[PDB]
RNA sequence: GAACCGACUAAUGUUGAAAAAUUAGCGGAUGACUUGUGGCUGGGGGUGAAAGGCCAAUCAACUAUUUAGCACACGGCGGGUGCUAACGUCCGUCGAAGAUGAAGGAACUAGGCAAAAUGGUGAUACCAGCUGGCUGCAACUGUUUAUUAAAAACACAGCACUGUGCAAACACGAAAGUGGACGUAUACGGUGUGACGCCUGCCCGGUGCCGGCGGUAAACGGCCUAAGGUAGCGAAAUUCCUUGUCGGGUAAGUUCCGACCUGCACGAAUGGCGUAAUGAUGGCCAGGCUGUCUCCACCCGAGACUCAGUGAAAUUGAACUCGCUGUGAAGAUGCAGUGUACCCGCGGCAAGACGGAAAGACCCCGUGAACCUUUACUAUAGCUUGACUGUCUGGUGGGUAGUUUGACUGGGGCGGUCUCCUCCUAAAGAGUAACGGAGGAACGGAUAAAAGGUACUCCGGGGAUAACAGGCUGAUACCGCCCAAGAGUUCAUAUCGACGGCGGUGUUUGGCACCUCGAUGUCGGCUCAUCACAUCCUGGGGCUGAAGUAGGUCCCAAGGGUAUGGCUGUUCGCCAUUUAAAGUGGUACGCGAGCUGGGUUUAGAACGUCGUGAGACAGUUCGGUCCCUAUCUGCC
RNA sequence: CGCGCGCAACCA
């Protein structure tokens, strides 16, 4: 199913600090808010 | 001409291990700075 | 009057006996 | 410790 | 206690993570000779340290 | 399982054949494949199954002093501090001792690495699975740090929360517009988790977010309080103590497996617990097999060696370039004393030339630099609020940027201190230092306005200042000796020897900061040793609390000898079984231009933990490039 | 044994 067009799907966690903001920690940390990769509150903010 | 393996029955180092280009080789011939030389009549190498 | 052991040099005057 | 360290001057 | 009774064992503490540690003869260990009792300390990073809490520690089992 | 695509191990190569390859093996090989041609995405930007990867061999783009870099050094005398230690530090003053003189068959090792073996169909060459048992982790196939890390990391199907009603949210765009999507809530975005099975407990006090004081945890989180950790699991990728205790396994098991629970510091979608299959995955055991090893031997080729042709390179103050002992900016070819040595090649070895290769990467320093970070400060894009898309305006705003984040300090950090007063230090004028001894009432003020992380790092410097080794020292350590209260039936001294005292050694832990930061490579193993004697055995004695046997202890003695395994990276230690004994030390805790790279000590990743976070941890856990063709000394 | 039974106890 990456056939159906969508490709894989890196989560914010994984990445460094540089590349999303819930980038980067030694082994895994999450001490922040879930933002979008730009910033933005996921979670509950509406639009 | 024999080398210390066969003239002085000197104790091959490791066939394998990681062993490199070392195989029948002499190893150590003194100690550091404190004699700085190697002593006379070292068993080495030759007829 | 001494320094206790594996202490450095300065950090005041030592402990009495 | 140390607490000694004070002293004026005249 | 009397001191001449047991001996004391000094030697290399294990992980050494550095230099200085790869070299030091912090851990201790007590033999209780009669008792054949032993303890040993490498928790602090000074011998001198470690070598009193053996010591404690040997008592404590002593006891 | 070929092509093709990859790149797990290995040895070679490391001035290469090659600015990442080679041969031997190894994985995928109808797909999330691979490839050709062309196009697009541009730098705080892209792209990234996410490693800070990749984006043309390039990629995190006296005094005062935010002042200590007018550093003093020694010797004398008066001191403080230290050990009435230091070539230490801070002021004032001019008895008796030491280190160059085939058979076996994992016993290897960190590890069966490497080999050997297995190999086909239903096999004589080449060709061509080693198999089985227990277990951690991850479901799986995949992807990843081009060029040290292929994994437990990423992705994954699945699950959940949440946004989003279409001119969608969101993203790129000063804007137009484009993507979303020619889709439309069974769709799309974001976040977390990660097949499947059983499940997913309590807390809304905090920080968010939503609604207007409430609500919300598969939001960030936590388990007298907001509530006190539920099920499950548990010395675990987490358990410091610890090699926990018991059991299994073994001759012996720091590893492994099963329990126990005392969870330093598990725990329920930063999921908990199971889990068949799968894995160049981690740990352990067994059979087979073997030169891995006991312990190497021979042979076959390619070099090495000699001749002929060609013909480099790093390096290099100059050299008429010895050993030792001392000395010395404190480890000497060059100094003193001394011993030794005809001159010159060649083949070797690699102990020294603090050898060569990199103006150390570690440490500190700089009122350096960068990135990253957040509830540091100041801004600000965006989002939102009103008043008159525009202007103004409040809020929000690490999304982005510019910055910031003191010094002293027997290295720095941490702790303490910083201004003023009094006393002592202070050596009978005044003054006079130390993280000196006692007490009291960032204080010459860098801005109006400021925390951090960096192991992704970088530059300039420093042996001005740390970790290693050397040196000085010897508190501690070790080894003696003196005194003898006693113990030893009696009896101090056969053997012990308290309370105390005096040394020696350099020998542990230290002190110092003298040597090196224009690099002196670190534990352990291996290979080689060599010296000391404070001798473990063997030798010779004395005394014995010595019947003998066997010891104990002391003296003399260094000629020779002085273990294999299990466990662990270990030294050490424990155990097994030996042995005449299984010496203790020095030798840069001998020996990496001799080997290894298991431990440590980069970059990946995870757990426990701390931190809001970046990250960090003398906590752990898996993975992780070891270069040098020898001029001189030395030696064969 | 530093700082408040807790915390810290560091870098090589
Ligand atoms: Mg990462
Ligand atoms: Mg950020
Ligand atoms: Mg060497
Ligand atoms: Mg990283
Ligand atoms: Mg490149
Ligand atoms: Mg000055
Ligand atoms: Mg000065
Ligand atoms: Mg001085
Ligand atoms: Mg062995
Ligand atoms: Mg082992
Ligand atoms: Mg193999
Ligand atoms: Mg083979
Ligand atoms: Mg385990
Ligand atoms: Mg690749
Ligand atoms: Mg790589
Ligand atoms: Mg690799
Ligand atoms: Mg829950
Ligand atoms: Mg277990
Ligand atoms: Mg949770
Ligand atoms: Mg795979
Ligand atoms: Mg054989
Ligand atoms: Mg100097
Ligand atoms: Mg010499
Ligand atoms: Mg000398
Ligand atoms: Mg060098
Ligand atoms: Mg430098
Ligand atoms: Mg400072
Ligand atoms: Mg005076
Ligand atoms: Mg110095
Ligand atoms: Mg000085
Ligand atoms: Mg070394
Ligand atoms: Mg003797
Ligand atoms: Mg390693
Ligand atoms: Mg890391």
């Amino acid at each position: 199913a990456r056939w159906r067009g969508v490709r894989p799907t890196v989560r914010g966690t994984a990445m460094n600090p540089v590349d999303h903001p819930h980038g980067g920690g030694e082994g895994r940390n999450f001490g922040k808010h879930p933002v979008t990769p730009w910033g933005v509150q996921t979670k509950g903010k509406k639009t | 001409f024999a080398g210390t393996v066969k003239r002085w029955n000197f104790r091959t180092q490791d066939a394998t291990h990681g062993n490199s280009l070392s195989h029948r080789v002499p190893g150590s011939i003194g100690q550091n700075q404190t004699p700085g030389k190697v002593f006379k009549g070292k068993k080495m190498a030759g007829q | 009057t001494e320094k206790p052991l594996a202490v450095r040099m300065g950090k005041g005057k030592g402990n009495v006996e | 410790s140390t607490r000694n360290g004070r002293d004026s001057e005249a | 206690i009397n001191p001449a009774d047991l001996r004391i064992d000094v030697y290399r503490t294990s992980g050494a993570g550095g230099q200085h540690v790869n070299r030091t003869e912090s851990a201790v260990r007590i033999t209780h000779i009669p008792t054949g009792i032993v303890t040993q300390c490498q928790n602090d990073r000074s011998q001198h340290k470690n070598k009193d809490q053996a010591m404690k520690q040997m008592k404590a089992k002593l006891y």
